[PDB]
């Protein structure tokens, strides 16, 4: 298993080995990389942090949600929407609240990123947060729960 | 989310086009039949290729690209090549009778007769974006379809679509591979009326491939297909910033952002290192350093100029591979310092930079070697003139004496055009040379 | 796309003969119509001169014209006399005798009608019609005088379409009223057509004695076959470089008076003989008078543009070493104010028994010295109004005469016009 | 058919003719240049 490799590979001093080695990261989706890649999430560099951010809605562990809902406060526009359909991947609860918000971002890509996360993740924390946002919120996040609560009917009114 | 739309006009056109989409597919982990399977792709979640390729219910990718050409021979072999499956039929449009590498032709008489079905294409590609960015439009300078017709279609898009940029990437004539003596007159003729349609264009001199082609490839006698194979590596080089992730010109606006401070001067100069031969014995892969000076060597440019005798306007480096940031600041200080590089009065003078770490990507089989790291440096300098100055002597030639300008006034073009574009031209040489005053 | 080809007079039909038995060879066509050729370069660009019959039979894009029945039943008999469409051998019982007056308003007219109706069938089948090539003589009656009626019709309905004529200009070296008719044709010529081959017979005459003792009709005919192939090599194989009428044009007429071309071939051939001519060696040739078509000599004039065609298998570096160094030695000899006038391509294919070939065709103007000698020709007759009794019977006007005349030496004026132009 | 076989004789020949010996319109010089 080069898995150990690529997560010695994470922690190198040159930026495109800790690229290449998240990369590879997600291909291999092992559990040995959960934490080597959660750290990875707190990378100097934004390309690497990124990667890392997708590498960890590739592998679904329950243990990515809490440091993927801190990158969804990230400087940069990719951190921030691929940690949200990282989180939509995982579809954890815990990620209702903090991907609603990311509908405010100034960022496009971030918006339409943390929509699709809600619509993936569903159940009734989405169900009841769309209602509500539908009746008292505005903009983005209005249509969005507008659009959440026409595509989740059981009849046609 | 932010699409382009390319369109190819013409056979250089058309023929750059192909190649550059064949790798644009090797790049991102699209098949011929348009597929991206699990083992094809790069599992880093990039998906910003969605720029460039629309998705199908049953997970097909298809390129937001027109292809047209006044005559089928060219566009025929796109329909029944390798990538016959890659686009749908309605993206290639034929016409009967080519524009006999006259620019009134391909802009007045036939050009008139297939503009409506192609701005038809054109719209159907564009209802599919939910925010498309604009175009990017190939084609040559010195054939009757390449000049005429793109002309026409350049006008016609700044009125259908706006608020739209509009990024070229034109084939400057050579007499290596020149196929008609009339070229100079097509070339000056679509630079007029296009001035004021584009928003930056990239200059492709033949006869820079061609020398980098013999020197660096060890091509003895190249052929369009040696040509086309270095010209879409370097222009895939200049697109990636579109089609990737990024921090530098990823979007149609930033490329005057960033290139362009004034609109008139809207012609950067690029420069592609390392260019190596498949062929070539084993040498150690070139440093940061290494490929960064190769940047200011004008053997290396894809425009025969001199930067040297001129100034700069703007300067961005697009680097690619095992490119460490540390080390392209080391590399930059160097080219700050050790060399004498000048800017012109009112342009700020650092040099923007972007770094994708995703390895080089070559079309296996090729006349190119599979580089570790690799840069293309995009600069507005004015030296650019003297391309332009080449054409517009060659023009002055012809024109002293009428010679050939029969053919275009038969055709639906005024006599006085030829004056009136040569007068555009001999003022965009007055702004190079107001720009560069100390 | 599709050429139509039209053979008037008792010389346009024997040279149209010998051209379509070179271009059948060469395409893989045999006698009877069926395709025998072995490689698919042959077909792919057969829909030029020839159109698809039932079955795998190719039929020649031809109409045969000509006032005398002796050429029809001439064209008939000999190898691919069968491959000609049955309905497209236009043929009067009566004659020229000889006369441009006769074949362009009396006997012309009358048969004129029923030929343009052959024309229109062809050009029905036509997908995009590229236009007209017309082989003929200036000489004689039928060829010069119902030739140059010819392309003012087909000029009227089909405007856009290129007009291309193989013109044969007669020479002395037995009709007293030869420059007449020659006179009169090239009036014809500058106006209406737009690619003129001038295929002169005393240059012929003069490569098959000092070059090449009594010459025959076929021995100035086998010069002009392998002329004719060489010229059209663009049009009928793939290729870059002048791939169709216009693009030949547009690249090879500055001026639309001057479309007057002069024909190259090497290496000198006679018929019925036993060296491989090198790259080198083919373009000394291309540029030497002693293989022109035309008797001008190029020293004396400059060229305007120039198209040079090789065939065979040779080094595409040798042709452009070869090709800059004849612009480059000679520079003195080409016009400065048309950037880049050269033009070379290059056919895989030779030509037929040869393995190496160079095929010139320059619009130089040095051509005058062949229009200077019509004109001395013409005015030696018309000094003393020599024989006009019988072109004035025929109903032409006085004036007309005065007409070709003046108009043919403002050509040799407009081509020292510009021999002598600087671009300084 | 390919056995076909091929000054002062102008002079003489001019002399012979003077022992023995519907206005139709004709091409005008620069006509060509309408189709440009
Ligand atoms: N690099 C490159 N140059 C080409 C190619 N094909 C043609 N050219 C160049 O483009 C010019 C001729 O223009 P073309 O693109 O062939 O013409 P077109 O737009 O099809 O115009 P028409 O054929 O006259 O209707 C010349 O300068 C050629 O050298 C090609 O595949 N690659
Ligand atoms: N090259 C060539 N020239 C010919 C041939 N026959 C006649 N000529 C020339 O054609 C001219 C006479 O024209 P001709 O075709 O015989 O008369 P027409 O039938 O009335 O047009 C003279 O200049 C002849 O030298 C031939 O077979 N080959
Ligand atoms: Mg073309």
């Amino acid at each position: 298993e080069k898995v150990e490799m690529y997560i010695k590979n994470l922690q190198d001093d040159s930026p495109p080995v800790r690229f290449n080695a998240a990369v590879a990261l997600g291909k291999i989706g092992d559990e040995r990389a959960v934490e080597p890649l959660i750290k990875a999430l707190k990378d100097e560099d934004w390309q690497v942090r990124k990667t890392a951010a997708y590498a960890l809605g590739k592998i679904g562990d329950e243990r990515a949600v809490e440091p993927l809902i801190k990158a969804l406060k990230d400087e940069d526009r990719y951190v921030r929407s691929r940690a949200a359909l990282a989180l939509g991947k995982i579809g954890d609860e815990r990620a209702v609240e903090p991907l609603i918000k990311a509908l405010k971002d100034e960022d496009e890509y971030v918006r339409l990123s943390a929509a699709s996360a809600l619509g993936k993740i569903g159940g009734e924390r989405v169900r009841a947060a769309m209602e509500k946002l539908a009746e008292t919120g505005t903009g983005f996040a209005r249509k969005v729960a507008v659009n959440y609560l026409e595509t989740h009917k059981s009849l046609i009114s | 989310m932010r699409e382009c739309i390319s369109i190819h006009v013409g056979q250089a056109g058309v023929q750059i086009g192909n190649a550059c989409w064949e790798l644009y597919c090797l790049e991102h982990g699209i098949q011929p039949d348009g597929q991206m399977p699990s083992d094809k792709t790069i599992g880093g979640g990039d998906d910003s290729f969605n720029t460039f390729f629309s998705e199908t219910g049953a997970g097909k990718h298809v390129p937001r690209a027109v292809f047209v050409d006044l005559e089928p021979t060219v566009i025929d072999e796109v329909r029944t090549g390798t990538y016959r499956q890659l686009f749908h039929p309605e993206q290639l449009i034929t016409g009967k009778e080519d524009a006999a590498n006259n620019y009134a032709r391909g802009h007045y008489t036939i050009g008139k007769e297939i503009i409506d079905l192609v701005l038809d294409r054109i719209r159907k590609l564009a209802d599919q974006c939910t925010g498309l960015q604009g175009f990017l439009v190939f084609h040559s300078f010195g054939g009757g379809t390449g000049s005429g017709f793109t002309s026409l279609l350049m006008e016609r898009l700044s009125v259908d679509y706006g608020k739209k940029s509009k990024l070229e990437f034109s084939i400057y004539p050579a007499p290596q591979v020149s196929t008609a003596v009339v070229e100079p007159y097509n070339s000056i003729l679509t630079t007029h009326t296009t001035l004021e349609h584009s928003d930056c264009a990239f200059m492709v001199d033949n006869e820079a491939i061609y020398d980098i082609c013999r020197r660096n490839l060890d091509i003895e006698r190249p052929t369009y297909t040696n040509l086309n194979r270095l010209i879409s590596q370097i222009v895939s080089s200049i697109t990636a910033s579109l089609r990737f992730d990024g921090a530098l010109n990823v979007d149609l606006t930033e490329f005057q952002t960033n290139l362009v401070p004034y609109p008139r001067i809207h012609f950067p100069l690029a420069t592609y290192a390392p260019v190596i031969s498949a062929e070539k014995a084993y040498h150690e892969q070139l440093s940061v350093a290494e490929i960064t000076n190769a940047c200011f060597e004008p053997a290396n440019q894809m425009v025969k100029c001199d930067p040297r005798h001129g100034k700069y306007m703007a300067c961005c480096l697009l680097y690619r591979g095992d490119v460490v940031p540390k080390d392209v600041n080391a590399a930059i200080a160097t080219i700050k310092t050790k060399r004498s590089i000048q800017f012109v009065d009112w342009c700020p003078t650092g040099f923007k930079v972007g770094i994708n770490y995703q390895p080089p990507t070559v079309v296996p089989g090729g006349d190119l070697a599979k580089v570790q790291r690799a840069v293309c440096m995009l600069s507005n300098t004015t030296a650019i003139a003297e391309a332009w100055a080449r054409l517009d002597h060659k023009f002055d030639l012809m024109y002293a004496k009428r010679a050939f300008v029969h053919w275009y006034v038969g055709e639906g073009m005024e006599e006085g055009e030829f004056s009136e574009a040569r007068e555009d031209m001999a003022a965009l040489e007055k702004d190079y040379e107001e720009v560069g005053v100390d | 796309r599709e050429i139509v080809h039209i053979q008037a007079g008792q010389c346009g039909n024997q040279i149209g003969a010998k051209f379509w038995e070179v271009i059948s060879d060469e395409h893989g066509i045999d006698p009877t119509g069926s395709y025998h050729g072995d490689s698919d370069l042959q077909l792919e660009r057969i829909n030029v001169y020839y159109n698809e019959a039932t079955g795998n039979k190719y039929v020649p894009r031809a109409i045969l014209v000509d006032l005398e029945p002796g050429t029809m039943d001439s064209v008939r008999s000999g190898p691919f006399g069968q491959i000609f469409r049955p309905d497209n051998f236009v043929f009067g019982q009566s004659g020229a005798g000889n006369n441009w007056a006769k074949g362009h308003y009396t006997e012309g007219a009358e048969l004129v009608d029923s030929v343009l109706d052959v024309v229109r069938k062809e050009s029905e089948s036509c997908d995009c019609l590229q236009g007209f090539q017309l082989t003929h003589s200036l000489g004689g009656g039928t060829g010069s005088g119902m030739g140059t009626l010819l392309i003012s019709k087909i000029r009227e309905e089909y405007p856009d379409r290129i007009m291309n004529t193989f013109s044969v200009m007669p020479s002395p070296k037995d009709t007293v009223v030869e420059p007449y008719n020659a006179t009169l044709s090239v009036h014809q010529l500058v106006e209406n057509t737009d690619e003129t081959y001038c295929i002169d017979n005393e240059a012929l005459y003069d490569i098959c004695f000092r070059t090449l003792t009594t010459p025959t009709y076929g021995d100035l005919n086998h010069l002009v076959s392998a002329t004719m192939s060489g010229v059209t090599t663009c049009l009928r194989f793939p290729g870059q470089l002048n791939a169709d009428l216009r693009k030949l044009a547009v690249n090879m007429v500055p001026f639309p008076r001057l479309h007057f071309f002069m024909p190259g071939f090497a290496p000198l051939t006679s018929r019925g003989s036993q060296r491989a001519l090198t790259v080198p060696e083919l373009t000394q040739q291309m540029f030497d008078s002693k293989n022109m078509m035309a008797a001008c000599d190029p020293r004396h004039g400059r060229y305007l543009t120039v198209a040079a065609i090789f065939r065979g298998r040779m080094s595409m570096k040798e042709v452009d070493e070869q090709m800059l160094n004849v612009q480059n030695k000679n520079s003195s000899y080409f016009v400065e104010w048309i950037p880049n006038n050269v033009k070379t391509a290059v056919c895989d294919i030779p030509p037929r028994g040869l393995k190496m070939s160079a095929t010139f065709i320059g619009n130089s103007t040095a051509i005058q010295e062949l229009f200077k000698r019509i004109s001395e020709q013409f005015t030696a007759m018309f000094r003393r109004k020599a024989f006009l009794h019988w072109y004035t019977g025929e109903g032409m006007d006085e004036m007309e005469f005065t007409e070709a005349e003046s108009n043919m030496n403002d050509l040799v004026s407009e081509y020292q016009q510009y021999q002598d132009a600087t671009a300084d | 058919i390919e056995e076909r076989p091929i000054e002062d004789y102008l002079e003489e020949q001019i002399q012979l003719e003077e022992q023995e010996l519907p206005k139709q319109p004709f091409l005008k010089r620069g006509e060509g240049l309408a189709r440009f």
